[PDB]
């Protein structure tokens, strides 16, 4: 039942070979435990997926029938799946939130001296009309209307409007978006790449909405999440009052009772003085984001793309530093909008984490860190920064874990010192050292701790005085560096 | 101890302690050094070297000889009667295992030993 | 109880050697009465451990 | 048994136990693992092996040479007086079999051996 | 409860594998019964302590909860745990002593005209800001403020302070203790390593406080510390009426009576002629103080370190001289502020302990020996002299304790020449003349005595005439030499 | 399930809480009695903490017990299962209804 | 800090390479200590070397 077919009977004795065609690319449905990830999203009307219930998403056009053409979580599910292919997905769809359905609307007016073409950029996508010489702006908006209406990606709807006492080239578009939420809000440009320009004669303008809308509560579905282990979550809404919940929850799970690690990846588009406030505000050493400032492309495209590729990346490894892997489709922001060296790293040390754009037109990852910022009393603490070490905690004690349950299935308990002898299946102190000492020698052969004799000088285990059938054992592993600044200096001869 | 010398050894395999009989080896894993001659001595020369244990098992025991015959990734633990102990891991089953009148011979070998305690 | 000692069900001997005493009935006069108590080897449940990261 | 050890071994062939001598060995079918070394210590390597079993019959017994020497399609049992059980199929008999005052030796092989009960 | 857990419940009943994290460094609490040491400190404000009341610490973080962060207590069990990780370790806090918590003041003046660094060294501590072109004092003064404030673990609370008709350039830092008393006072440098220096146009200066201030007083501490046998005792307060009472205290332990034997270690901070003066005034030879001139760091980190050095070595091997052992992390005097040979020869014939500088950063000890220097009739006595010589006796009272204890739990006492038979109880002092030679051959075994001959031929075992129960030994012991001076002479020919 | 354990207060008799089954009761009561019964006849003192019941099919996702709910049930006499990585369902502790002593006091015994 | 860097901040997040060319030819600052020599010499005005220090 991995592979869902269509039109080929389930009950079929005639020995031959049958072959089906289909356009959607679906994915492999085999099981990933140790890649599932969780992603929270809106759905827009006519879905036909029942809200705050989790669904395994394996292809786009999937996603986009669950939750509705154009919809945020089939976009963020289609993102994700373009660019990881091997992870398990789920997605929980979301209610409505609070607002008003209104973004804003286009304004076109004047007339069209020369032959040229308009391009208006709405979400990121690009939307080419062609403008002949003496079209007026009604024209062109009719045009832009009836293309909108043919692109069924687009979360918005177009509908078009004329009147006042002005000429009568002027006719402006209303948009209206498929779900209302703190992100329904949209870009617009009419310029992005070089070579386009827009026609003499033609005048456009993009009046936002005034109203303010609310993310959706997200209670019942963190309540409906389920005991599976999440090891990564892709929240899009960034507010207060559902970060608490994840917060809470997160770390509910980071404890050693439910020993069921997760991580959230989160991107925020706004000024730097917006980012730098919240990432301050922020102390958690459990969620990750990445700020970004005019970006064409809605925020949550990036948080699923930029959390596919790290979530790939540290199931490869957990200790190699993301560095210079690029997000493949995202356009980067323009040229003066990007951050420069000063406010990457003030952000660095704000605990928002930052991207490069590459030679060419690619976006790639910079360096991830966690909001952890401040000491419990206040100070400093370079601990729980970097996503490397939590990954690298994970998986240390998922190996730990394993080992244990699989060497010591069932055994029993003697202090040390005891003369119990050859044959009985008996468990010592020291037994347990040895066995944590060759754990040790694996994980630095893998090449996640460095240093040994620190370590087995600073181990210790002992029994319990009070429950007599638990072993209490402290340990302390070196986590091994990375490989981050190359700091040069040339002396140059003539 | 104060004057104590090793007059046994034990092994133990996964933590359990085999039955060894008397004369267990133990060759620690370094570097062998031969011996360089031209027209005078010159010096030495280096070559890896990886840690043994043999020992002996009587037949007919508590751990059966298809469980012996298919140990590729196990930690073997040899432990002087004094206190000497030497961990090996990753450790695996060499040469022929043959049950010649109730005796197992045990060849179990590996990469790196390191001693521990 | 050294056959079950060895067996791997009981761990101590010499509290269970002290505790021991074995005695005729005083009115039955064919009833031997005894008193034992063993002390039933404990299982491993729990392992609590604490890691100490330096980074 | 609770403390028994393998003191002797019974062998029989199509069900007639044969008349062993002391000292009868036992190689099971499995992969001998080598040893492997270049600049440094690497891991090892497999190698098939085929199922032995090595035992004495005295002469003028119920079981005659031309028999012995005439075995190619054989069932082979290897049993510990403990308990523990060997089975060899279609084995047959390898090398040279001689008759040195009274004592024929057997080098009775197959290609796989199975612990059974 | 060896291992202190945290969010761990002590009633579980699943079966399974618990695994925490925590950043904090914990040491393992094995009793140690022959390394239990004793340290006396101040406790700063916001501390959670009991005055006078002894505390068993095992981690640097559980100090700085316990007695406040930047206390002097504090600090001298970090630097201890930093270096000794085997032997118990107890801390007793003190009060608050006489004077005024202000240290001094840290002037700044000038303008910089070039781009640099400036580095600012505050009770060993290294601070660097960051110096631009055109910056005037003023600001490099706050930037430092801030920065202190930044450093949680700086002994000091520095404020910010402009007046004066003078530039608006100058301005001074105030600096004020966390605690009172006579090692209140900090050092503060500007240039401690190469390839650093000040920027041009800037003027630093540093002004040291005129009044002087008295150490607590310890009487109910010394008398709040038990009845336990504490090894090694660490006494950073280097005066007269403390010191008095210490003396009084070991040498009423150090009597055949108590039987607790006790050693204290202490390091005096000043100048040549003031360390000469202290140690010959002092003639104890149950204290060795080690003397150095312009040290970077406070002068209680140097005794914690040496102290706990000393105790692991000692513990290890009574009888092998503290010769080369290396004191780990202790920054060493500048190269004019080190003691020549012939400084030191005298410090060591003043009954003052030498250190030494190794080829690289690093301080070792050089010899180490107490502060007896004069018999009782006023001449010079040799004895009491080396710690080894301390240390060994007080082994071989304990092994003779113990011996005798052991061997002869409760025996019969009966004159030499009756006639007992076999199978009664009873000893004779033929009896512990045999004991006591075998001891003796433990004794040299172990490398601790040289001459058997010697000591048979004067050991004595009789009977008291008046007692009638107690039996009464004279013996003595030829303690081994130490290997010290390895005198050379070459006749080249050429 | 919680108000079943307290009520019920006998050494002699272990039940096994599950809710969401999409299998009635009894096939897993008959599968955890054979398990069960083979491992301690192997072996009375080994305990019963990874053992699988092979062919019955786990609770939603959504219908399986937390930590805290698992460790009330325990302190309340029931015993626990769990899901394995797979699909599979394993044993977790198993533990009697005993619970409370003859004058009302806390007893671990039974 | 044996290398004395210009214009190069000590806290840098960025990661990426730096590059800097200064015209004076210094010498790395490898400790020797067993070639360790001293010199003197006079030192005319304008100086900002304290006398008689090393």
């Amino acid at each position: 039942s991995d592979i869902s077919f269509n039109a080929i009977p389930s009950d079929v004795r005639v020995p031959l070979t049958y072959i089906e065609f289909d356009n959607s690319n679906a994915v492999s449905g085999t099981p990933a435990p140790r890649q599932r990830v969780l992603m929270f999203g809106q759905s827009g009307s006519k879905a036909s997926a029942a809200p705050n219930v989790p669904v395994r998403i394996r292809s786009g056009s999937q996603a986009s029938a669950a939750f509705g053409q154009g919809s945020m979580l089939a976009l963020m599910a289609d993102a994700f799946l373009n660019a990881n292919r091997v992870a398990e997905l789920w997605c929980i769809p979301q209610g409505n939130g609070t607002g008003n359905a209104a973004v804003g609307e286009i304004s076109l007016s004047g007339t069209a001296g020369e032959n040229g073409s308009l391009v208006t950029y709405i979400a990121g996508q690009r939307l080419a009309v062609s403008v002949a010489a003496g079209a007026t702006g009604a024209a062109l908006a009719d045009l832009l209307v009836a293309r909108i209406k043919g692109q069924p990606d687009l979360p918005v709807t177009a509908e078009v409007r004329a009147d006042s006492g002005d000429d009568d080239t002027h006719a402006d578009v209303v948009l209206s978006a498929k779900f209302t939420g703190a992100l329904s809000a949209v870009d617009v440009r009419w310029n992005y790449y070089a070579g386009e320009t827009t026609p003499y004669g033609i005048i456009t303008a993009f009046k936002a909405a005034s109203g303010k809308n609310g993310n959706p509560d997200i209670s019942a579905s963190i309540a409906g999440m389920g005991d599976l282990q999440y090891k990564y979550i892709v929240m899009p809404y960034t507010d207060e009052p559902n970060l608490n919940l994840l917060r809470t929850e997160l770390q509910e799970r980071w404890g050693p009772v439910n020993q069921a690690d997760g991580f959230a990846v989160t991107v925020l588009s706004g000024t730097y003085g917006d980012i730098s406030t919240f990432g301050v505000s922020r102390n958690d050493h459990l969620i990750s984001c990445m700020g970004i400032a005019g970006a064409p492309e809605p925020s949550y495209l990036y948080a699923a793309t930029l959390c596919a590729v790290a979530s790939q990346a540290l199931s490869i490894d957990p200790a190699r530093p993301l560095q210079t892997l690029t997000l493949p489709g995202r356009m980067p922001p323009a040229v003066g909008d990007r951050f420069t060296w000063s406010e990457r790293n003030a952000l660095l040390f704000d605990g928002i984490s930052t991207f490069n754009v590459n030679d060419g037109g690619e976006m790639q990852i910079e360096r991830m860190i966690t909001m952890y910022r401040t000491n419990k009393y206040g100070d400093s603490d370079p601990s729980y920064l970097n996503v490397n070490t939590i990954a690298t905690l994970s998986y240390l004690r998922y190996s730990l874990r394993t080992r244990i349950t699989q060497k010591f299935p069932n055994y029993k308990l003697a202090s040390d010192g005891t003369r119990f002898a050859t044959g009985q299946a008996v468990v010592t102190p020291s037994v347990i050292k040895t066995e944590l000492l060759a754990l040790f020698e694996e994980w630095e052969n893998a090449g996640l701790v460095e240093d040994f004799d620190t370590f087995k000088e600073e181990l210790y285990v002992a029994r319990n005085k009070d429950d007599k059938d638990r072993l209490d054992v402290l340990c302390g592993p070196n986590l091994i560096n990375q490989f981050r600044i190359f700091a040069a200096q040339v002396q140059f001869i003539l | 101890a104060g004057n104590q010398r090793q007059g046994v050894a034990f092994i133990r395999v996964n933590g359990m302690e085999l039955e060894s009989m008397e004369g267990a080896s133990f060759t620690p894993s370094g570097i062998t050094r031969e011996e360089v001659t031209g027209s005078r001595v010159y010096g030495w020369k280096g070559k890896p070297r990886a840690a043994k244990v043999e020992c002996k098992i009587p037949g007919g025991g508590p751990i059966g000889l298809d469980e012996i015959i298919d140990w590729e990734n196990i930690t073997v633990e040899f432990q002087a009667d004094t206190g000497e102990t030497w961990m090996l891991a990753n450790a695996w089953q060499a040469d022929e295992p043959k049950n010649d009148g109730g005796e197992i011979s045990l060849v179990l070998m590996a990469k790196q030993s390191k001693r521990i305690a």
